[PDB]
């Protein structure tokens, strides 16, 4: 397996990946099969994938693969919940109770880790919940005063707004920081050709703000991604 | 690498 490291400059995958994380990615592999007598690397649903931005292939993006080839994906912008129908059958999708997250967003915008007992001026506390897609559980953040404007979505020819059917060999990507993520909702599907790898680990983390320099080290974050 | 992912 071939490996590549990446810095996380933005907040689009909070709380799973933070600004200032450094991650290791495992590149996807074409299988090496002996037809006389490895397996081909594909995203599984829920995988954190690095990929080349389709519209400008010189930029690397990192999102979660929530939609696989054939998936009918529907997003309800009010509840901020996905529905997924594979091979279009309904994928089991569950959501936990909303609770206050560790983060406040100021509003460009910055994010701050603020303890749940405190408050911060010019800020909104982000909510957190668990999203389960099939067999994979991960956290998402939502901004309680935010809601997508569906008229601004990438609209797939043939489809109502806020519903997409993933073409063969393509993926529907979404960020865990659901109100702060420019993802497939807005710029459409990601082709197979554009995938780089799957995020496997945080190998280093620096405590910093989006444009600022590091305030410290978050060694507690080194390890698996969950 | 060491490059960024947005």
């Amino acid at each position: 397996f071939i490996y590549e490291a990446f810095q996380i400059p933005s907040g689009s995958m909070m709380p799973t990946l933070l600004i200032g994380d450094f991650i290791l990615v495992e590149k996807f592999a074409y299988g090496i099969k002996d037809p006389i007598y490895i397996e081909t690397g594909h995203p599984k649903r829920g995988d954190i994938v690095v990929f080349k931005y389709p519209e400008d292939p010189k930029l690397d993006y990192i999102k979660r693969a929530v939609g696989l080839p054939g998936d009918k994906v529907t997003y309800d912008p009010v509840s901020k919940e996905l529905t997924i129908q594979p091979g279009c059958n309904a994928l089991p999708v569950t959501y936990s109770n909303v609770e206050p997250s560790d983060f406040v967003q100021t509003f460009t915008s910055g994010f701050f880790e603020v303890p749940k007992n405190e408050t911060k001026e010019n800020g909104i506390r982000l909510s957190e919940r668990k999203e389960t897609l099939g067999d994979v559980t991960h956290r998402i953040l939502t901004v309680p005063i935010a809601q997508d404007q569906v008229g601004m979505y990438y609209q797939q020819p043939g489809q109502q707004l806020a519903t997409w059917i993933v073409p063969p060999g393509q993926y529907f990507m979404m960020g865990d920081n659901r109100d702060n993520s420019a993802d497939s909702r807005y710029w459409g599907f990601v082709p197979e050709a554009n995938l780089v790898g799957r995020a496997t680990a945080i190998w280093m983390s620096f405590d910093k703000q989006e444009g600022e320099w590091p305030t410290g080290l978050r060694l507690s974050r080194i390890g698996g991604i969950h | 690498x060491x490059g960024g992912a947005y």
